RNA sequence: ACCUCUGCUUCUGC
RNA sequence: AGUAGUAACAAGAGGG
């Protein structure tokens, strides 16, 4: 009678070195399923408790009341607490102004070259982000430009010089205005006139939504999305957090896996170095509870202010907006609520906003009590949100204030009988401890936990541990006197990636090949994953081999492909054709692979550049897929792959037919048709964005009519061309007069 | 021709709304609309693929598919329909449309592919000529480096490669600013010819240019070499716990291997000096080794490379050499004089401290080069005065500069505007500082001073400009004429322990001189030596010596009982004792022989973990010492590492759990209260006692004596009971 | 702030802040800490979307019959080896369901098998098939305007799960997962020919891995898991009015090396218009098994079991009859699970990856290929079980095969639970290995730390079970110690 | 009872 | 009923 138990591998085998089979993602993660409005709610109340000892006020121009724990009292126990004090967040940045001499100055100077360089398209890069001209989330490029032509109209318009520091003076020059207005589609179009506070409202809103398929947690989370009033204001604070992370040894930010795990062991050994023998020690590893909802907007108002002293005013004021903004932010409380009755077999849908003067009896007792607790913070259907920083987007600059605190620990600072270094990433930290006795490690621990504490940083105690130097943890990878390989946080990415038959096959095959170099993936399991994941492409793509009798929608053609090919051993697989990979030749693209043995006709239709199929935009996105790790943001991956008919894009969502906004996509039809025949004159503009004040159109005759001039006086082209052309400049021309 | 895209404008602009988008829509502002869009990003594309390619027409095609191909296929399919895709005016279509075009559409011919997509099809290249070696089964440590991933760039940075493309595809759009570099020119003209009357689409012509001109690097761990063409096929020539020997296709940068030939003849030299024959031995590894199978003998025969190292062999092996070295592109001879090494601290014009070598004492330098040549003074951190020549000012202004640098003056130390890379790897100094002040001479010559020199009139002048001046000039900066008999290589002997003389007897090289730096090879370096160590490396160096100890233990430990200096003094040993710095090798041979004295006399206290951890650093003829020692130093890229004597150390520890001594990470397998080998002269009697005294230090049981026992802070916040030895243990 | 100088700001207010806040280190002994606690409630049940050990197949040897490959063809083909057939009963019922609905749904579907013709099969929409697939079960939409004053209008049932607690079945499924049967799985697609030594040395170390993991039982699961999903999402996406028959088929190869197709029952999906990746298509599965679940009704809670037949067994001294049972459910899944199931063979690299790993990581000391050593000289040389004795070991082999159920049963019982009791317990595990290392660990509050692996233990068998198994880990690792 | 549209698009940040 | 699991699905929207 024995029972398979798959821990007891661990009697024998250290965890680190089977860390992989406690890492279950051959599963499907975690989902949320109807709204985030109950997590929002939970956040907003949680960020307030942490400070609650704080003063509130009531802003001016907002009306939200606004609760300030900075210089507060001093936290008296262990929970999460908001209560940073200034003077002790200047002492940490002035003591690393100190240790890197000029590096202030420098990030600062590199600021200063990208503000006057930024042109307001960089804009145009991120992902959902709140949209304050319809209340409504959009795709960024949308969201600058419905930003953009609603200020044009309402006579914003600095943002004309194409520059981003004049679409930011337009963004702080448009809370002026007495009266916003834009244009709803009533449920048609017809429009409004928002009143000064509602724009001011909507321009610091953050909207709400639940973070889905997060991993190593039972509960699910709420995030949120800035608009674009603020979004150029923290690129540029961020940017200065970057120049100066880049220069700290002790930030894991912004480096990649790699690189951060040569940093941390250059820690380890410049720690063990400047150590003596006789000293002890000790490594925390180390995870921050409520990172996010401790931190505060002033704390980072006064962080960017000292980095920035010395410098320009006009540079530090700019810096300034974004503390600013998330000082006197408001939240978006989400989709509402379903409710159903069981006598009368309905559902229906209350609003967020429904929240602000809804009957209570509808809701469970854990719900009407979030409500009742929010009803004093809402403020045209928003909540106030004054501390915390629930949206999170300073990620350089929390780091910049973990590394602070880090710094602090030098032995000629402290003059202890202890001392401590580490590596700070946002709210994973590791923090090494040295001293002569246990009881100064005890006492360096204390140290270092109570400054954070000062400053709004909460070491989560349930989270954290301490063990002799040696081995760690630090964002999933495990160190035993050495990183080793943790092979299952990248199972995920072994799959059909789903971008199109192309890009697929090269994304596969370089997944395999980087986990045999970095996560020890051994080349029997490599030789398996090429199998697999042939199989699953075949399946996925129905491009079965084409001698084999799989019924589908496809078998018949890829038959008939199959028997016209001489030369089998040429055809791509999603051709029909066989696998040619093995562990030498993945980093080989298909079709390059396959080249010399493809039927010349094939190969000539599969590589016909005429094809309708591939949809090329960019230089700059090209050969490019977005993957979504298991952990942590969704990543920007290169491929190697030729262009061909397999380069084909899936088509596009089409639920916006039924709905308010479907005139949208008749104006994305034009905009491309404009785009599109713009490139005919400037093929160059699909390489690097073309410059000028010029209308699309003037730029486009005038290249016409020194074209036409050098094409005949090259022989390219006859006079009976040359004069159609010029005749056609001259009508439309006049046409557009 | 042109002439349908304006037939199409002429329509476009009759519409109302495209003609108010083409005349209020700058061309900046066109960068926004251009991505203006409803649709979004998809968040899970997995899911959503296979959702989709169950269904009809999950493809998006160019409306003009519908001309160019059937509606359906022989077999009844529709391949196209008019439903157009939300956006645009694509349609939908099936993916049997894709498999038609493939068996049945329009031939088109693919003349440009392999040269458009050189950058790929040179990896198949490299492949197919590729030989494979056997595949040997070890435990090496992969260091995380970066390293270039992407061979046959141009080393252009990204806006030379921007400029270099504009001018190839897009000619007309380059706008004011045109090639200044004749790498750029001859380049452009290269890709010109390449790609003329070429029909794929400029967006992948341009997209692989500048993946293929632009050096790109990646951050992986790699144990062998470095080279580009080995970085490509890691996944395939380095396992966790084997290697597959293999060599690329294809030809060798001339970088590459004279690179790693500098750092296989720094090895060498560095593996014989602890030799009892350093000559025999170096000659022995010359004629042994090879890099990529060249015989290492023969690329030492036909390399121009002079360098200290490099020259010991040729010396060694009967070449002649120009007794000079390179820096920053240029042949340095020194006429007169010579200097010191010094390691020294310096706060530069950054305001940092940057503690790297400094020169000092008098040296005359005659400086060859590619259009130029100079008469470099230096004493210490001093331009005593550099008269320059060439063709062009242009080639007098490169040297002017890197002789500035080279000078080490305190006048560009303060006058720079970090010291490591973001991993927070050292990097090269006076390499650095020439590079920076490469594209901004500005703050340096304007901070170097003038000179006002005599009419003598001959020898004019450079200013804090560049421009030419006649009886001034920069300080110490002189533009004369003068400089066939640089470059005569000399016929040298060198004796056995590697000094090397002119055949009137005069000291050209000493090993000492030999830079320390542990480089990594760029291409394989097979030292074929029961000298060296199979698998090559400093830290393999480590994890080789004591897997080896473990493996032969039986026979060691026997030895180590019955014939102990036969033991210390076996060869296996040597390549450790080239990690021991160089002062420290006597004292820790001492120290280490005494512990095994006190082991081997205080019956039952054998500790074969104890044996094994400090039995490398037995290996070198003891000096009597008093000093007690907690560590030893070893040097390991660089950097101190530092193995406890007591116990377990980062570098050395045994692990109770799985039984195994574990060197850097790596397991090497494995083999009373009273401790005999931690202090010589002591016993470590167990844990500490308070009725015996306070506790001492290390170094104040100086004055103890036999029989009497103290408390000692021992070691890592341990505290023991102490007995000074009654007898004594000799050596 | 730009005339701020520090002077002593971070010492005065550390010297006016309680002591209370500190981060006060335990020191960490595995041999007095407790085990976790499992919650209490009623046995966990089955929640597999088919049938594991207790599955039944019909098959035919090397199937020739008209249109093999085609579903519905070699279901008939199965189908009829079977001539047991008998008056369908009610044995074991769905305390909760329709029960009577359940058997006409059999009746039906038998029926229409019966009588099909095409390749496909579309049930009609009777009222017992419409109420076993939710027909019309989503309450009807309307705005809060026209219904804010109905009495019992309340916000959705949104309260922490029901708690169960940990049964036998589920370990002894897990016992059965790990198992060779006498049956290959899985087939594997070509690769390139092998011209690399390393390539060799591959495919010799890859064969060892498939003669362990392709006979395992867990890679029948994972073929079922696979063909289910594929079929239910290609059907949902294309089907999404039809109440489409979907045959459960896996097909193997005999260790004789002849192909053989198998139908464990049927499934029936309901009407698909999946928007969100979670919206659930409802089915029904009917899956043939010889187990009689009245030995163990816990188990089987939402299954309603019918008797279709009997089964002859004959040594030919006696001949029996063996009940034939049908196992009877409406289940859910989304596309989002769908997906995941599509995926299931990423559970083979989980395992051999690790597998190969402990093979290399000996080769490496060994400076040869430990591959062969390890498959073939059978040393019992992994602790992978527990008897009444005591702690059992293993080989390579069976080490590949536990490895593999455990990662395949991750993915069958995929849940936040398991998420959050995952990634929690880590952390215990890890503090534990530091005490083994002898790294001296301490925690800052341990309570916390169990409480947040306790809380992720509420219902879920799999997690149940490996709460279980890590407490075991925790008592067999202190009887290794004191 | 019919007809039509939709299957990521009022909800996925850094 | 069932899926699920802190809130949802168990078709939605529009026309007639
Ligand atoms: C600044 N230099 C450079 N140099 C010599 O030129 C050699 C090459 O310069 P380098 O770029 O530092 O290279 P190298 O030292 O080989 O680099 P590494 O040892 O790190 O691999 C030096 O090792 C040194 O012998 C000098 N020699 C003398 N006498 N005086 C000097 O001021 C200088
Ligand atoms: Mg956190």
């Amino acid at each position: 009678g024995m029972d398979v138990n798959p821990m007891l591998i661990f009697l024998k085998v250290p965890v680190q070195n089977a860390i992989s089979t406690t890492f279950p993602y051959t599963g499907d993660p975690p989902y949320s399923h109807g709204t985030g409005t109950g997590y929002t709610m939970d956040t907003v109340i949680r960020t307030h408790d942490y400070s609650s000892r704080g003063i509130w006020k009531t802003n001016s121009e907002t009306g939200a009341q606004q609760l300030n724990p900075i210089d507060g009292p001093l936290p008296e126990d262990n929970e999460p607490s908001g209560y940073a004090q200034t003077d002790c967040v200047l002492e940490l940045i002035e003591g690393l102004d100190r240790s890197h001499p000029g590096l202030f100055e420098t990030a600062c100077q590199e600021t200063i070259d990208a503000i006057q360089q930024t042109r307001v398209d960089k804009l145009t890069q991120g992902r959902q982000t709140y949209d304050w001209t319809l209340n409504r989330n959009q795709p960024a490029a949308t969201a600058l430009a419905n930003t953009i032509e609603v200020f044009r109209k309402n006579g914003y318009k600095l943002n004309e010089s194409g520059r981003l520091i004049d679409f930011l003076k337009d963004v702080l020059l448009s809370f002026e205005n007495d009266s916003m207005e834009v244009t709803t589609h009533f449920q048609g179009k017809k429009r409004v006139k928002l009143t000064k506070k509602n724009y001011l409202i909507r321009a610091l809103t953050l909207n709400t939504m639940t973070k889905d398929a997060e991993r190593g947690k039972l509960k699910r989370r709420a995030i949120a999305t800035p608009g674009m009033q603020i979004r150029g204001f923290v690129y540029f604070v961020e940017l200065l957090a970057r120049n100066i992370c880049e220069r700290l040894e002790q930030s894991g930010l912004p480096v990649g896996g790699n690189e951060k795990k040569a940093k941390l062991a250059n820690v380890i050994k410049k720690m063990m170095a400047k150590s003596t023998d006789e000293e002890l020690s000790y490594t925390i590893t180390g995870d921050n509870t409520k990172w996010n909802e401790n931190q505060n907007p002033r704390i980072f108002l006064a962080m960017v202010l000292r980095i920035t002293a010395g410098q320009p005013e006009w540079f530090r004021d700019l810096l300034a907006v974004a503390p600013i903004m998330f000082s006197n932010k408001v939240a978006r409380l989400g989709r509402g609520y379903m409710f159903e009755s069981k006598s009368m077999h309905l559902r229906t849908q209350i609003s967020a906003e429904n929240l602000s003067d809804i009957n209570l009896r509808y809701f469970n007792e854990d719900t009407k009590k979030k409500i009742e607790k929010i009803r004093h913070l809402m403020v045209e259907g928003t909540a106030s949100l004054s501390p915390g920083m629930m949206m999170g987007m300073f990620n350089m600059l929390s780091t910049v204030l973990g590394v602070s605190v880090l710094n602090l620990g030098q032995r000629e600072i402290l003059k202890r009988t202890y001392w401590w270094d580490g590596l700070q990433s946002s709210d994973d930290f590791a923090l090494i401890i040295n001293g002569h006795f246990k009881e100064d490690i005890q006492q360096g621990v204390n140290h270092f936990y109570r400054t954070c504490k000062l400053v709004g940083i909460n070491m989560s105690q349930k989270k954290s541990y301490i063990n002799k130097t040696g081995t760690f943890e630090f964002t999933s990878f495990f160190y035993r006197y050495g990183f080793v390989a943790n092979f299952s946080m990248e199972l995920p990415s072994f799959g059909v990636a789903g971008n199109n038959e192309s890009a697929d096959m090269s994304i596969g095959t370089t997944v395999i090949k980087t986990n045999m170099i970095n996560n020890d993936l051994g080349p029997a399991t490599a030789q398996m994953a090429i199998q697999l994941f042939i199989k699953d492409y075949r399946y996925t793509y129905r491009c079965h081999r084409g001698d084999t009798n799989l019924e589908t929608r496809r078998t018949k053609s890829i038959k008939r492909l199959w028997t016209e090919t001489i030369s089998k051993a040429g055809l791509l697989v999603a051709d029909g054709g066989p696998n040619p990979y093995n562990l030498r030749n993945l980093h080989i693209p298909e079709v390059c692979l396959k080249w010399s043995l493809m039927d010349p006709d094939y190969r000539g239709r599969l590589c016909n550049p005429n094809n309708p199929f591939v949809h090329h935009m960019e230089v700059e996105s090209t050969n490019l897929a977005v993957v979504m790790p298991a952990h942590g943001p969704a990543k920007s991956l290169e491929y190697d792959a030729v262009a061909t008919t397999h380069s084909w894009t899936p088509k596009r969502n089409r639920s916006i037919l039924n709905t308010n906004q479907r005139g949208i996509l008749e104006d994305e039809r034009i905009y491309q048709k404009c785009c599109q025949v713009f490139e005919k004159f400037f093929p160059s503009s699909t390489y690097r964005r073309p410059i000028g004040m010029a209308s699309m159109l003037d730029a486009m005759l005038s290249r016409a009519r020194i074209d036409a001039r050098i094409d005949l006086e090259s022989g390219r082209i006859s006079s009976q061309d040359f004069s159609e052309i010029t005749n056609t400049c001259k009508a439309i021309e006049a046409l557009k007069r | 021709s042109g002439m349908e895209r304006i037939k199409e404008l002429m329509e476009m602009v009759k519409n109302s709304r495209m003609r108010e988008i083409l005349t209020t829509t700058s061309v900046d502002h066109m960068a926004v609309i251009k991505k203006y869009t409803s649709g979004r990003q998809e968040k899970n594309p997995a899911l959503r693929m296979k959702w989709m390619m169950a269904m009809k027409y999950p493809i998006s095609a160019s409306s003009r598919i519908r001309e160019m191909i059937p509606e359906k296929d022989e077999d009844g399919n529709t391949l196209w329909t008019n439903t157009k895709d939300a956006g645009s005016n694509r349609v939908l279509v099936s993916p049997n449309a894709v498999t038609w075009w493939n068996r049945a559409g329009p031939v088109s011919d693919v003349v440009h592919y392999p040269r458009v997509y050189k950058m790929y099809f040179d990896r198949l290249e490299r492949l197919t000529h590729g030989t494979f070696g056997p595949v040997k089964f070890y435990n090496q440590v992969k260091v995380r480096k970066r390293v270039d991933i992407n061979p046959g760039h141009k080393d252009l940075t990204s806006r030379e490669a921007q400029e270099v493309i504009m001018e190839v595809v897009f000619p007309n759009e380059v706008g004011a600013r045109t090639l200044s570099s004749d790498a750029q020119l001859t380049i452009t003209k290269e890709k010109k010819e390449e790609l003329k009357n070429c029909k794929i689409s400029p967006i992948m012509v341009a997209y692989m240019l500048e993946r293929e001109l632009v050096r790109r690097t990646r951050f992986l761990p790699i144990a062998g070499a470095t080279s580009s063409t080995y970085v490509e096929v890691l996944h395939l020539t380095q396992g966790t716990c084997w290697e597959q020997q293999y060599t690329p296709g294809g030809e060798a940068e001339n970088d590459d291997l004279d690179q790693t030939l500098i750092i296989a003849s720094r090895n060498i030299v560095r593996r014989s000096i602890v030799a009892i024959d350093p000559l025999a031995s170096l000659l022995s590894m010359c004629h042994t080794t090879s890099i990529s199978s060249e015989p290492l003998v023969e690329i030492l025969r036909s390399n121009p490379t002079d360098e200290q190292a490099v020259n010991i062999c040729k010396a060694a092996l009967g070449i002649r050499i120009n007794n000079s070295f390179s820096f920053g592109g240029y042949n340095f001879k020194r006429v007169k004089g010579s200097s010191q090494r010094t390691e020294k601290a310096v706060l530069t014009g950054n305001l940092q401290t940057l503690t790297m070598t400094i020169f000092e004492g008098y040296e005359e330098f005659n400086v060859s080069g590619k259009r130029a040549s100079a008469v470099l003074k230096k004493g210490a951190q001093r331009l005593i005065q550099a008269i320059i020549g060439g063709r062009t000012l242009e080639d007098i202004l490169n040297l002017m500069i890197t002789l500035m640098v080279f000078s080490q003056e305190e006048k560009m130390l303060k006058a720079v505007r970090n010291f490591v890379n973001r991993a927070n790897q050292r990097l090269n100094p006076m390499y650095q500082l020439l590079r920076h002040f490469q594209k901004d001479s500005s703050t340096l010559l304007k901070n170097w001073g003038t000179e006002e020199i005599d009419p003598i009139m001959g020898i004019a002048g450079i200013m804090p400009d560049g421009t030419i001046n006649k009886t001034q000039t920069l300080m110490g900066v002189r533009l004369s004429q003068g400089g066939y008999s640089f470059n005569e290589r000399i016929r040298v002997n060198i004796d056995k322990y590697l000094r090397v003389r002119n055949e009137k007897g005069e000291l050209l090289i000493s090993p000492e001189e030999v830079s320390e730096a542990q480089g990594q090879e760029k291409l394989p370096i097979n030292y074929n030596s029961s000298l060296m160590w199979e698998v090559n490396g400093p830290e393999s160096i480590l994890t080789n010596t004591y897997h080896w100890i473990i493996k032969n233990w039986e026979l060691l430990k026997t030895q180590w009982m019955t014939d102990p200096t036969v033991l210390y003094n076996r060869i296996e040993f040597e390549p450790f004792q080239t990690l021991i710095p160089k002062g420290n090798r006597a004292i820790y041979s001492g120290f280490t022989r005494t512990l095994f004295q006190q082991m081997r006399d205080v019956e039952g206290t054998f500790d074969s973990i104890q044996i094994i951890k400090l039995l490398p650093f037995s290996a070198h003829p003891p000096s009597l010492g008093r000093t007690q020692f907690s560590s030893f130093t070893l040097n390991i890229r660089g950097a101190p590492l530092r193995l406890l004597i007591r116990g377990n150390s980062q570098v050395f520890n045994y692990n109770q759990m799985e039984n195994v001594i574990i060197v850097l990470g790596k397991s090497v397998g494995s083999p009373s209260s009273i401790e005999s080998a931690v202090l010589r002269g002591f016993l470590i009697l167990g844990k500490a006692n308070s009725k015996y005294g306070p506790v001492l230090t290390i170094g104040e049981l100086d004055k103890l004596g036999r029989g009497e026992k103290a408390n000692v802070l021992i070691g890592q916040g341990d505290t023991v009971l102490v007995m000074k030895r009654k007898r004594d243990s000799s050596i | 702030v730009s005339s701020f100088k520090a002077n002593g700001n971070i010492e005065a207010k550390l010297g006016a802040m309680s002591e209370k806040v500190n981060a006060q280190i335990e020191s960490f002994d595995p041999r007095t800490i407790r085990e976790l606690e499992l919650p209490e409630g009623k046995f966990c049940t089955q929640r597999s979307k088919f049938l594991l050990m207790d599955a039944m197949k019909l098959s035919v040897l090397n199937p020739a019959h008209e249109g093999e490959g085609i579903p519905m063809k070699d279901a008939k083909a199965c189908l009829d080896t079977f001539w047991g057939w008998k008056k369908a009963t009610i044995i074991k019922k769905h305390e909760k369901g329709v029960n009577t609905n359940y058997l006409m749904i059999w009746e039906q579907l038998l029926e229409s098998i019966k009588e099909m013709e095409g390749k496909f099969l579309n049930l009609k929409k009777t009222n017992h098939l419409k109420w076993g697939l939710g027909e019309g079960q989503a309450p009807e939409k309307m705005d809060f305007e026209d219904c804010k004053e109905v009495p019992d209008l309340f916000q959705y049932k949104s309260e922490p799960p029901e708690k169960r607690k940990l049964a036998s079945w589920i370990q002894s499924e897990f016992n059965k997962a790990s198992e060779l049967t006498n049956s290959n799985w899985i087939e594997f697609d070509e690769l390139g020919n092998d011209v690399a030594p390393i390539e060799h040395i591959a495919s010799r170390r890859r064969n060892f891995f498939t003669a362990e993991v392709s006979q395992c039982r867990a890679s029948e699961y994972i073929m079922k898991a696979v063909y289910i999903n594929t079929a239910l999402l290609n059907s949902s996406c294309t089907a999404m009015e039809e109440y489409q028959v979907i045959p459960i088929i896996t097909k193997c190869r005999d260790t004789s090396g002849q192909r053989r197709t198998n139908l464990y029952g049927f499934i029936i999906k309901g009407r698909s218009h999946l928007r969100n990746d979670t919206d659930v298509v409802n089915f029904i599965s009917l899956e043939f098994s010889l187990t009689d679940p009245r030995n163990e009704i816990h188990k089987w809670e939402k299954y309603c079991v019918l008797e279709i037949g009997d089964m002859e067994i004959r040594t030919s001294i006696s001949t029996i009859m063996k009940p034939v049972y049908l196992y009877v459910r409406t289940n859910g899944t989304s596309k989002i699970k769908m997906k995941w199931g599509m995926e299931m063979r990423r559970c083979l690299l989980q395992s051999l990856q690790q597998v190969e790993s402990m093979i290399e990581a000996e080769s490496a000391v060994k400076e040869k290929d430990m591959t062969e050593p390890f498959f073939r000289n059978r040393e019992n040389d992994w602790p992978i079980g527990e008897s009444p004795q005591g702690i059992e070991k293993g080989t390579i082999g069976k080490v590949c095969r536990v490895l593999l159920a455990k990662s395949v049963f991750n993915s069958i019982y995929a849940s936040a639970q398991l998420e959050g009791f995952s990634a929690e317990s880590r952390k215990l595990l890890l503090l534990i290995q530091a005490f083994r290392d002898n790294l001296d660990p301490g925690t800052f509050d341990l309570k916390g730390l169990y409480e947040a692996i306790e809380e992720c233990i509420i219902n879920d068998p799999w997690v149940l079970l490996n709460a279980s198994w890590f407490n075991s880990f925790l008592k067999a690792v202190q009887l290794s110690m004191g």
